[PDB]
């Protein structure tokens, strides 16, 4: 544990003075997989044609 | 040439005509078509003169069907003279399909009903099993405390244990040894414990952990202590699933 | 009229029939398994003699160590002349039970260490047999989501 | 953790069968090789060389 | 209503399901560039902190 | 760890009932037998052995 | 862990002494992240409830 | 169809999420009091905890 | 634990404020006021006592 | 935790190319430094007067 809440700010640290934004890609990288998991509800009611969860 | 579309994305890295360049072509699925993908071809080099793409019965595809519908199948891409058959790596409403939607219909006509006869009778299969468990879980709760004295009473007995060692090594180091003739024999001991406590891991593949380790010995305590007194525990715990899976059902049932 | 069309299209032998696909497919899955599950099961049980013997060898090295500290430390030295040895010898253990975490990247926790060990146990130790551990994990995934399926199939609350 | 979240109680955990008797017939020998080796190899050790 | 909603959705689905697979993808394309700026910053941050690790 | 997860606070963890007595009453004439046993046993030496 | 088991005991001692029912937050608490779960479930953004 | 909108059922689904917004809103009025008097203990009963904890 | 499942970069972890200097204010007084309460107290002890 | 919930098996874990007899040449070196920055710290208070043994 002790090492990733290091690398973490190493991480931002790294970031922020390499001027790259941030708080857009991971925003970016959830839209993603929330996108993507709905995907894999729709599995059901198409290749299944059994209800969908939610 | 070749095709992949393994990384999420066709990516065809193919031969021009006069060129070593294997350049790649990456391109999305649906997005975009062979129209402007073509586009994006014949800009970068001079393979100007057949920029086509024909099915393989040599039919030329549409300058813009669907690039996914390109690579679901075989086809002949071709330059200006050559070809590249390309073996790419692997809707219509039906009267199969129309069957389901009759169903979902019906099943959302029985339904409405259904479920208030379902939950009138989950009720008493939960009733009636409420009653089937009482007995059992009477004496559950008494073999569990014949449990749960013996052994609250080894943690105790666990501990009076780590006294009368602080207790006999006081006397055995002030009192009437020295500290320079036990402190060796006191080295032994932590490291009796951190190697027996170790050993234990192995018995049990369970690490030892006084929260884990108090009850691992808590359900032996118990299995032995049920297992004399005749009580059954599969036939118990049997009904806890159902008392706990016809329960989770009624809670899936507000709707 | 739904009803009337329910009856009039053999909907419930259609529904059945549905279904009756699935559970055969499932079958199809557990029938491909049978005979790469033996070849796995049994590598599973020579990657766990290895690691089960490893286990009983820490435990030999962790006993004999204190045997061998036993003896030079009573009656062949001085409890004065091995101590200064035996604080190294538990911060020699302090070190590699961090140099492991460099190495491994987890913390050595004796499960996890076991773990990981009849994981490595298994992985070189199946290859050498060349069983293809990636037909088992993907199928494994296939069956256990077929089979899931079933299950929200045959829902005692959904009328099918 | 005794219980599981329906209400079961878990399964009598497996003890190692006759493992006490496992370990404490490994946690001796390799002991008395601890033992039979620390005198014996001091000993072969101040007598060729440096004590 | 629970009956019209089903005459809707089996088509819904398709029609959702067909423009996830897009934004995904657009998303997905749109991350390409900003992900290696970013993997760099890992293989710096990284780098430095595999260094006090050791 | 301190709140569910729906936001909620968890409940009053318990704390026995005078416990702190309870393993404070347990300890000490068990610290005390300690003591005992080896005086006994500090004399039992001199019977027949060391020191 | 060992921080937080005393920290709601201080919790649940102070709770008693400003008075409020924590049970009442507690509770209602419980119904926003059931009755707003409820509601994200009924956006369902693929089903069809709200056109 | 007709029955979909010869009693405007759109007009009563967006009803029905209607009155849960309000609901939701009904609640999310009555923590408000409570909050503040748990937002205060829990600053004083956690200025406690971090004083042992020195 | 570097990343969320959402394959996202978890936010800046929280360094508290002044942290070594927080602590020192804490310890280094008290290693002193850890140091006299011995001396003080040797010399309460220097008199008839077990030396 | 050896397989998953599903039945498969745990992908094969990751050593760092050969790291045993990397860190062992990582101790050893900064261990010489120990054996040297002692001696030399050591002899270091013989020619001040905070420390005579």
């Amino acid at each position: 544990e002790a090492r990733d809440r290091q690398y973490l700010l190493f991480f931002h640290k790294g970031a922020k003075k390499s001027r790259f934004d941030l708080e857009k890609y991971n925003q970016l990288k959830d839209a993603i997989a929330q996108a993507e998991m709905d995907l894999k509800r729709l599995r059901d009611p198409l290749q299944v044609h059994l209800p969908l969860r939610q | 040439v070749t095709v992949v579309y393994q990384n999420g994305l066709p990516v065809i890295s193919v031969r021009l005509p006069s060129r070593r360049e294997r350049c790649q072509f990456t391109l999305k699925p649906i997005s975009d078509s062979v129209g402007v993908f073509l586009r994006q071809l014949q800009e970068e080099d001079r393979g100007i003169d057949r920029v086509a793409i024909y099915s393989p019965d040599g039919v030329r595809v549409a300058a813009s069907t669907g690039i996914d519908l390109l690579l679901l199948d075989d086809f002949k891409l071709v330059i200006n003279d050559l070809t590249y058959h390309v073996r790419p790596p692997k809707n219509a409403a039906t009267l199969n399909d129309v069957k389901t939607l009759v169903q979902q219909l019906y099943t959302t006509l029985c339904i409405e009903q259904h479920q208030l006869n379902k939950e009138r009778e989950l009720i008493e299969r939960l009733e009636d099993l409420k009653e089937q468990l009482a007995p059992l879980e009477k004496v559950r709760i008494e073999i569990s405390r014949k449990a749960e004295k013996r052994t609250t009473l080894v943690l105790w007995g666990g501990l009076a244990y780590m006294a009368t060692q602080f207790g006999i090594l006081a006397r055995l180091t002030w009192w009437e040894y020295s500290w320079d003739i036990m402190e060796p024999v006191t080295y032994f001991i932590t490291y009796g414990s951190a190697m027996a406590m170790y050993a234990y891991f192995v018995m049990t593949r369970q690490e030892y952990v006084y929260p884990e380790a108090r009850d691992r010995q808590y359900l032996l305590f118990f299995h032995k202590g049920a297992k004399k007194s005749r009580f059954d525990l599969e036939k118990y715990n049997q009904l806890k699933d159902a008392i706990a899976q016809a329960e989770m059902d009624l809670k899936r049932l507000r709707d | 009229l739904v009803q009337q069309l329910y009856t009039t299209l053999c909907i419930e032998q259609h529904q059945l029939n549905k279904e009756r696909e699935l559970i055969e497919r499932l079958e199809d899955l557990k029938e491909q398994l049978a005979p790469l599950e033996k070849v796995r099961i049994e590598i599973s049980r020579k990657a766990e003699k290895r690691t089960t013997l490893v286990l009983w060898g820490g435990l030999a090295y962790m006993a004999t160590q204190f045997g061998i500290l036993a003896r030079l430390t009573w009656w062949e030295y001085s409890w004065d002349i091995m101590e200064p040895v035996t604080y190294f010898i538990t911060y020699g253990s302090a070190m590699a039970m961090y140099a492991y975490f460099v190495m491994t990247r987890q913390e050595y926790v004796y499960p996890e260490a076991r773990d990981r060990q009849y994981l490595l146990f298994f992985h070189k130790g199946a290859k050498k047999s060349r069983f293809d551990l990636e037909k088992y994990n993907q199928l494994k995934d296939a069956i256990a989501q077929a089979e899931m399926d079933l299950k929200r199939l045959r829902d005692p609350l959904q009328v099918h | 953790v005794i219980v599981t979240r329906s209400g079961a109680i878990l399964p009598k955990p497996v003890k190692m069968s006759f493992g006490l008797l496992r370990v404490f017939s490994i946690v001796i020998p390799f002991l008395y090789v601890g033992t039979l080796i620390s005198k014996n190899f001091a000993a072969l050790l101040e007598e060729h060389d440096i004590f």
